[PDB]
RNA sequence: CGGUGAAAUGCGCAGAUACCGGGAGGAACGCCGAUGGCGAAGGCAGCCACCUGGUCCACCCGUGACGCUGAGGCGCGAAAGCG
RNA sequence: AGCCUACGGGCAGGCGCCGAGGGUAGGGCCCGUGACUGGGGCGAAGUCGUAACAAGGUAGCUGUACCGGAAGGUGCGGCUGGA
RNA sequence: CGCGGGGUGGAGCAGCCUGGUAGCUCGUCGGGCUCAUAACCCGAAGGUCGUCGGUUCAAAUCCGGCCCCCGCAACCA
RNA sequence: AAUGUUCC
RNA sequence: GAGCUAGCCCUGGCCAGGGUGAAGCUGGGGUGAGACCCAGUGGAGGCCCGAACCGGUGGGGGAUGCAAACCCCUCGGAUGA
RNA sequence: GAAUGCCGGCAUGAGUAACGAUAAAGAGGGUGAGAAUCCCUCUCGCCGUAAGCCCAAGGGUUCCUACGCAAUGGUCGUCAGCGUAGGGUUAGGCGGGACCUAAGGUGAAGCCGAAAGGCGUAGCCGAAGGGCAGCCGGUUAAUAUUCCGGCCCUUCCCGCAGGUGCGAUGGGGGGACGCUCUAGGCUAGGGGGACCGGAGCCAUGGACGAGCCCGGCCAGAAGCGCAGGGUGGGAGGUAGGCAAAUCCGCCUCCCAACAAGCUCUGCGUGGUGGGGAAGCCCGUACGGGUGACAACCCCCCGAAGCCAGGGAGCCAAGAAAAGCCUCUAAGCACAACCUGCGGGAACCCGUACCGCAAACCGACACAGGUGGGCGGGUGCAAGAGCACUCAGGCGCGCGGGAGAACCCUCGCCAAGGAACUCUGCAAGUUGGCCCCGUAACUUCGGGAGAAGGGGUGCUCCCUGGGGUGAUGAGCCCCGGGGAGCCGCAGUGAACAGGCUCUGGCGACUGUUUACCAAAAACACAGCUCUCUGCGAACUCGUAAGAGGAGGUAUAGGGAGCGACGCUUGCCCGGUGCCGGAAGGUCAAGGGGAGGGGUGCAAGCCCCGAACCGAAGCCCCGGUGAACGGCGGCCGUAACUAUAACGGUCCUAAGGUAGCGAAAUUCCUUGUCGGGUAAGUUCCGACCUGCACGAAAAGCGUAACGACCGGAGCGCUGUCUCGGCGAGGG
RNA sequence: CGAUGUCGGCUCGUCGCAUCCUGGGGCUGAAGAAGGUCCCAAGGGUUGGGCUGUUCGCCCAUUAAAGCGGCACGCGAGCUG
């Protein structure tokens, strides 16, 4: 049946983006956590 | 002369609906300084509040002229009686003489082409409005002012009155449609007769659908549900409540009064 | 205080009954009024106005037997009752 | 494809429609019966009350509605078969 | 066989808790009113307190043991 | 302020 | 974390084909005027049968499966909540 | 040495199950070291509202070509969606952005919050919505509405030539809207044709023939023509459109009443341009040449699409903004705007490929899931159904044998026909269309497809309507009547209800336990109670704010009951709720009688009784469609039996109507009656209701039900009681 | 209790005898027939239906008889539920 991963560039940039981090101090946070442990992909990648 | 149905499919039995001989020939709406857009909505800012709102056919927001001291002594003609799907009452078109294109809310006896005037001077005529203090004392009448130059918020349903026993001073007391006697100050505007489509009581709406037309979602009863959800719910089958009757909130709903006691509105007000 | 044959229940020391002044609302219209009138029956009673029916008198003016009753049908139909 | 005495005929024979009745199914009317149940009539001396007839001890009767073991009581309106 | 409550004149109930004396209503008997009955009025009689024991000077009353009556309970797989 | 067995 | 799911807002789309024939019109009839009655027209409905679509009633298989919910037969709704 | 310990490796099961839909394969010839699997040909089978074609999402090189098989491929593999390398995606007109707004997000001003932050008119962002200028062919191995060819357009900028008071983010119009059913005329698509064009064939008994087979098209400015859709024209007066207006609106006179006239679409035709089978010849994976000076014509069916903003009916009353037209103000009128014609300018991103699937989501080449458009023909009444089949694409990435039990999926059966069993669970019967015919009950609609039947093919003859057509032929829909033929059998195959009687429950359509329960549960219109006079009541939030609601007692919130019919009796003693300027109690505070500690003293500092002190509680009342409750013992009638009646105790009051061994009943398979040969179930009664009962509603109720119970008929492998056959294992 | 699936039915049985029938025998208040009771005996056999989930039980129609029990109230790596 229908499974829980039905993909959307338009809902994954804006909902896990770069943007959307920036403008929620928890998403600032998460992406410090991600600078200090040394992830090559802050955010997903959406092309 | 409320429309019945022949019972050809169930629910068309009970299945009722308004006359509408009273709508003239005025089926689409008027523009330029009429509708705006309708936000339907059942909620605030995320969470739901007033339970069990969706659905329902889309609207459009007749903007009505509650406030006819704008145009004092401009007369007007009746142009039409149209359909308001916001409201239970029917609302009249005027043009003005002075040439502005206003709805009021269509008052009952109001017929089409005749001349109605707001102020002072403003002759008792079904329709017309005038300021309390000039009004006779004992005649029925709507779209009742609460506070002067505040906006016409009373009496205003389908088939509503009120009715004026007295004066005191610079406020009247009106006999609203509740029964309640209230002091209202002179200078609040008010217009003369009944709202008319008194008929709106008698429709029955036959099937559960028309509420969802409407925009009335089902309603579930506190009985049918489990403790987390209702003071009622739970119970090995159909449980007798076991408690006074309450809310989803505790606050109980059998005779409990709740208007706030300090409020200075309370001596402005006589009776129930 | 009410109330009865006499009482009691009840109402009242939180201000009752009896009084005055003001306000709301509903029903029925005293005297006139009668052994009266009107209507086919049921029935109809403060007053005003609108609409409207039956009826009686005078003049003997016109039609010219157009009349009487009425199975069914149709309509009205106190009070109580139902939506 | 038989038989015949006159053979562009008849008979035997075949086919078809109608057809008594039988079968299937569903209706209408009537009769008998049916656990139980409603009320009725009759039945020498059963039990409970007093409804009515004298203002029958609350005048009576009545249409309707409600109630009550039971007659009945009460409400609304009517009648004189009462003052 | 668990828990609680009860047995009182002929019928129905008190009085037990705090021991010393058993009362109310109907009924029964006698007499009044009536012509006679019922209602009503005036009198009166009637009770091993379920038994068996024992505590006390003393028991319907306090405590045990049986016999009946009423109510509750008798669940988990 | 209720009632009066059956037939004669 | 509402890209599954529950609800709602804004905007778009989809529903083969058959039936049943409500109101309303028009004509006739009827009456003092009506109510009403016949036809003919008309095409209403959380109407009917039934594909796409939405489901998941009963059974059978499948059970280290094709599949961490499937397959076959059968069945419900299908202009409406 | 053990902790179902951790990590890693290797065993056992075991050469066992499985190799992923039962749509199907066989042969010849190539290549190769190696072919059941790669290529070619021939034959067979499967899909064909797809298992074919075009988009959107998603995926990101998977597309094409060359070299190759270690690994992936459930086998093999020369093959590949795999490895290496090279190539390939071309836009003013397609889609998106230098245009607009909706939900929502953000947010100058402003409001709020310990901080973080939360709201918030205007504005901004925000799209399959609005707006906007391209159609047909041909080329590549791979791109094309992108390149090329033909034809046609749109923006700007600069010039000229002709016109006009021009001119805004401002006013107004317009854009601009539902559902259902439809009219007329077109088009897309399709069918036929003795007509036109065409290589070829006469087979096997017959036919050189209105013989067979294939094909008869697409686009196209201006101009015409055919259907439509839009809008009255003047003259005044004007206080509204937040300044003005010649525009809009309002009022009064005239002329039209129509599309007559302006426009604007659609469709034909149109300068012209392109395409152009079947067969044969070829050498490719795959395309080419000829057929071709190709023909390119006439009928018929005909849309859900177009003219579009068409019409009619109905209630639930059906987006905004910009583009566009007009009107004017600041400014200007050497400016500017419009029209025509020249020349010039026209950017950024996507463009391959799969795209109901082996390239997306499911760890997999997964029998699952995935939105839009095209989706041919014939026949079956119709249709996107069903069967066969064009175009096109596949035979599902293990096979060869054999023909045991057993299993799955099917097919048939004597005689009996539910005896099986919890139960006809399952399977069978019936099934489409047309025409007769159809009950109790009933809310007058229904029940109804009730039930129960009859016909259904082909040939010939006669005959009635329509439509396109000229009133005619033809072509196409509906019919009617009469003769006749064949088979066991005519919806001859496929798709296609078993029915009835009677209970319970729920009124009905609907909804739910994704993933064991679709129901008598939830919801539902409707009924009642209660709250709420607006800055409402209630909800979310600390607040601001927002929902309610741009609503106003015929409205909104909460609660129960759940259409409808007939009804909803008694108790306010306790709990809750409502009303009560008395009283009792009561905290902080007021007040300080008195008393205490210190000081030589004034003083400073503590406790502290009277009394005055709100809500709440006690107290007085009302309130049951508020929480709730609604008795026990004994006697009595002239056969017994029973009790209409009486006594007594208690309560706040002591179950009324209606129903009752029921979805309530223990004793209980209560006792009668019916169905059956036999009935712990069922149906109808009795009432001894352990323990119904009136809005946690009571008693009924036509219709409805994948609910639950009982019975009958029809029919059958459910069974007696098995047997045989087929395919996949 | 780091799991022994528990009623009833279906299929398959097997065993014991304190035997339902058939075989043999004593007594009988055994005339005969048909019975009663008791002893020897298990080799074989022990039916089909209605009701209930039933084991049991009650009935219908038969029969020579329609037996009682054990095997985890036999048997779910055999089935039903
Ligand atoms: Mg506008
Ligand atoms: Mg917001
Ligand atoms: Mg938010
Ligand atoms: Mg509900
Ligand atoms: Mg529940
Ligand atoms: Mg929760
Ligand atoms: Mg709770
Ligand atoms: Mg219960
Ligand atoms: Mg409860
Ligand atoms: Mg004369
Ligand atoms: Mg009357
Ligand atoms: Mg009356
Ligand atoms: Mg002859
Ligand atoms: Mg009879
Ligand atoms: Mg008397
Ligand atoms: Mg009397
Ligand atoms: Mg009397
Ligand atoms: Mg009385
Ligand atoms: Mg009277
Ligand atoms: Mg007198
Ligand atoms: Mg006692
Ligand atoms: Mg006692
Ligand atoms: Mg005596
Ligand atoms: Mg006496
Ligand atoms: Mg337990
Ligand atoms: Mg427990
Ligand atoms: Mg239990
Ligand atoms: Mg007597
Ligand atoms: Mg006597
Ligand atoms: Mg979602
Ligand atoms: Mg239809
Ligand atoms: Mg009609
Ligand atoms: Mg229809
Ligand atoms: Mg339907
Ligand atoms: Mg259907
Ligand atoms: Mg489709
Ligand atoms: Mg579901
Ligand atoms: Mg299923
Ligand atoms: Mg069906
Ligand atoms: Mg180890
Ligand atoms: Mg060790
Ligand atoms: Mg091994
Ligand atoms: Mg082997
Ligand atoms: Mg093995
Ligand atoms: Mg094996
Ligand atoms: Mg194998
Ligand atoms: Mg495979
Ligand atoms: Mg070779
Ligand atoms: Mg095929
Ligand atoms: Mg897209
Ligand atoms: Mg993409
Ligand atoms: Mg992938
Ligand atoms: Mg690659
Ligand atoms: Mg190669
Ligand atoms: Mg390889
Ligand atoms: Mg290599
Ligand atoms: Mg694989
Ligand atoms: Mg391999
Ligand atoms: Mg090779
Ligand atoms: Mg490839
Ligand atoms: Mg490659
Ligand atoms: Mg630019
Ligand atoms: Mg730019
Ligand atoms: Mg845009
Ligand atoms: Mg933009
Ligand atoms: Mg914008
Ligand atoms: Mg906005
Ligand atoms: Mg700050
Ligand atoms: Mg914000
Ligand atoms: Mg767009
Ligand atoms: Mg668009
Ligand atoms: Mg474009
Ligand atoms: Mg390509
Ligand atoms: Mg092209
Ligand atoms: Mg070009
Ligand atoms: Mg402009
Ligand atoms: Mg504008
Ligand atoms: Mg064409
Ligand atoms: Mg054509
Ligand atoms: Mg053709
Ligand atoms: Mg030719
Ligand atoms: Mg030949
Ligand atoms: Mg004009
Ligand atoms: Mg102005
Ligand atoms: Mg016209
Ligand atoms: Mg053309
Ligand atoms: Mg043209
Ligand atoms: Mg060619
Ligand atoms: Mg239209
Ligand atoms: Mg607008
Ligand atoms: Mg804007
Ligand atoms: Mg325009
Ligand atoms: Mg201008
Ligand atoms: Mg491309
Ligand atoms: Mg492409
Ligand atoms: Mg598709
Ligand atoms: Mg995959
Ligand atoms: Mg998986
Ligand atoms: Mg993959
Ligand atoms: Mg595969
Ligand atoms: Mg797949
Ligand atoms: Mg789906
Ligand atoms: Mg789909
Ligand atoms: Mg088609
Ligand atoms: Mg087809
Ligand atoms: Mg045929
Ligand atoms: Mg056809
Ligand atoms: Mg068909
Ligand atoms: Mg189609
Ligand atoms: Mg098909
Ligand atoms: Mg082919
Ligand atoms: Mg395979
Ligand atoms: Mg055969
Ligand atoms: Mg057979
Ligand atoms: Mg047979
Ligand atoms: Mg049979
Ligand atoms: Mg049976
Ligand atoms: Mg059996
Ligand atoms: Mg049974
Ligand atoms: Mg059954
Ligand atoms: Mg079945
Ligand atoms: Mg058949
Ligand atoms: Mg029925
Ligand atoms: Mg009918
Ligand atoms: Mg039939
Ligand atoms: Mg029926
Ligand atoms: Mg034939
Ligand atoms: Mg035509
Ligand atoms: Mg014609
Ligand atoms: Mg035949
Ligand atoms: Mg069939
Ligand atoms: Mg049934
Ligand atoms: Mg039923
Ligand atoms: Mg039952
Ligand atoms: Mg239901
Ligand atoms: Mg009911
Ligand atoms: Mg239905
Ligand atoms: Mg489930
Ligand atoms: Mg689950
Ligand atoms: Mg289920
Ligand atoms: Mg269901
Ligand atoms: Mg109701
Ligand atoms: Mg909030
Ligand atoms: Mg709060
Ligand atoms: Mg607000
Ligand atoms: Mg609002
Ligand atoms: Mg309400
Ligand atoms: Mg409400
Ligand atoms: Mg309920
Ligand atoms: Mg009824
Ligand atoms: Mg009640
Ligand atoms: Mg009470
Ligand atoms: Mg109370
Ligand atoms: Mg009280
Ligand atoms: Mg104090
Ligand atoms: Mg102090
Ligand atoms: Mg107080
Ligand atoms: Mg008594
Ligand atoms: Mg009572
Ligand atoms: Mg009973
Ligand atoms: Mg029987
Ligand atoms: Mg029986
Ligand atoms: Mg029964
Ligand atoms: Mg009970
Ligand atoms: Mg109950
Ligand atoms: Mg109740
Ligand atoms: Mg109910
Ligand atoms: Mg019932
Ligand atoms: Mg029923
Ligand atoms: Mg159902
Ligand atoms: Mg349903
Ligand atoms: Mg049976
Ligand atoms: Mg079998
Ligand atoms: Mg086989
Ligand atoms: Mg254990
Ligand atoms: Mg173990
Ligand atoms: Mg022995
Ligand atoms: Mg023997
Ligand atoms: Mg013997
Ligand atoms: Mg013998
Ligand atoms: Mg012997
Ligand atoms: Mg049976
Ligand atoms: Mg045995
Ligand atoms: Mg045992
Ligand atoms: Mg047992
Ligand atoms: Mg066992
Ligand atoms: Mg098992
Ligand atoms: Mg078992
Ligand atoms: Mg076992
Ligand atoms: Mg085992
Ligand atoms: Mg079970
Ligand atoms: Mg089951």
């Amino acid at each position: 049946m229908k499974r829980t991963w039905q993909p959307n560039r338009r809902k994954r940039a804006k909902t896990h983006g770069f943007r959307a981090r920036m403008r929620t101090p928890g998403g600032r946070k998460v992406l410090k956590r991600r600078r200090q442990k040394g992830r090559w992909r802050l955010t997903p990648a959406v092309r | 002369a409320v429309k019945k149905f022949k019972p050809y499919t169930p629910s068309r039995r009970f299945m009722t609906v308004a006359d509408f001989s009273e709508i003239t020939k005025t089926e689409p709406e008027k523009s330029l300084v009429k509708p705006l857009k309708k936000t339907g909505g059942r909620n605030n800012q995320g969470r739901i509040t007033v339970r069990f709102r969706g659905g329902g056919h889309k609207r459009l927001y007749r903007i009505i002229d509650f406030k006819r001291w704008d145009k004092v002594g401009i007369p007007a003609k009746v142009a039409a009686i149209e359909y308001d799907p916001n409201r239970s009452a029917r609302i009249a078109l005027l043009h003005y003489v002075d040439g502005e294109k206003r709805y009021i809310i269509a008052p009952d006896g109001l017929q089409v082409g005749q001349q109605v005037v707001a102020g002072p001077d403003a002759p008792i005529q079904v329709g017309n409005a005038l300021p309390l203090r000039f009004i006779p004392v004992g005649t029925v009448v709507h779209a009742v002012e609460l506070e002067p130059k505040k906006g016409a918020k009373l009496a205003r349903a389908a088939g509503t009155s009120a009715q004026i026993q007295g004066r005191e001073g610079d406020y009247v007391i009106l006999r609203l449609p509740s029964g309640e006697l209230r002091k209202v100050h002179g200078e609040c505007y008010a217009t003369v007769g009944a709202v008319g489509n008194a008929d709106h009581k008698n429709i029955v709406l036959g099937k559960a659908g028309r509420s969802r037309w409407l925009g009335r979602r089902p309603h579930v009863r506190g009985a049918a549900m489990n403790p987390v959800d209702h003071p009622h719910g739970g119970g090995e089958g159909r449980a007798p409540r076991g408690r006074p009757p309450a809310s989803p909130w505790g606050w109980q709903t059998k005779g409990l009064k709740t208007r706030k006691r300090r409020k200075p509105s309370s001596r402005f007000i006589i009776a129930r």
